């Protein structure tokens, strides 16, 4: 668990970095277009946006040699392809964490319906035959006692 | 045919409760039924086979 923890904390790092530097690669991108739009022709704004590329290409230097450096998390995310698909369409991509969990809890719900309501199928069946067959009830209450045993991975939340 | 009418009744007694145990398998773990369904099978079968044997 500590090497678990510290790989998280490494990577909580990894991802601020990566933020932080794709921020700065945006605000160049803002600055050369805006430089574009309001170029006044010169030399020196010539050179001025030689600069902003410049300064974009060592950026996308730093951030790839750190998607492909020994001591990286970025190998240990786990991304599919429908968060990135769905960032795409301009849809807020918390959403896709939140139905996510949302279907977690809606199969294990309806799951646990199907778990009681074959429970109450055992139960009124095994009641109803031991009513109707007076021989028959020590073998249904074996049953019973076999499918139903002790709860040692039921009885945490 | 008496030891085989009392075989018959005991068969499907033993029906009606490997269908409860059926029930109680997949009420607790629905993944070890295959060989309570292959239960069920040879107790069908042996049934049918005597009443096919009582068909003469």
């Amino acid at each position: 668990m500590n090497g678990n923890s510290t790989n998280n904390e490494q990577l909580q790092q990894e991802l601020a970095t990566t933020q932080d530097q794709v921020a700065s690669i945006i605000e160049s991108f803002v600055e050369l277009g805006v430089s574009i739009y309001d170029f006044p022709g010169t030399p020196e704004a010539t050179k001025g946006m030689i600069t902003n590329l410049q300064r974009n290409v060592d950026r996308l230097y730093k951030l790839n040699v750190r998607s492909n450096d020994p001591q990286s998390s970025l190998s240990k995310v786990d991304i599919p392809l429908e968060v990135v698909q769905y960032i795409e369409d301009g849809r807020n991509p918390d959403i896709y964490t939140r139905e996510f969990v949302e279907a977690i809890r809606r199969s294990n719900q309806y799951q646990r319906g199907k778990m009681h309501g074959l429970k109450q199928l055992r139960d009124s069946l095994a009641d109803k035959i031991v009513d109707e067959f007076p021989e028959l009830k020590e073998p249904v209450e074996d049953i019973i006692k076999r499918t139903s045993p002790i709860d040692n991975v039921s009885n945490t939340h | 045919y008496q030891y085989k009418i009392q075989e018959l009744r005991k068969l499907l007694k033993s029906l009606l409760l490997n269908y409860l145990e059926l029930i109680g398998v997949l009420s607790i773990n629905p993944d070890m039924y295959e060989r309570k369904v292959e239960n069920i099978r040879t107790i069908l079968v042996n049934i049918h086979h005597l009443l096919n044997e009582y068909r003469p």
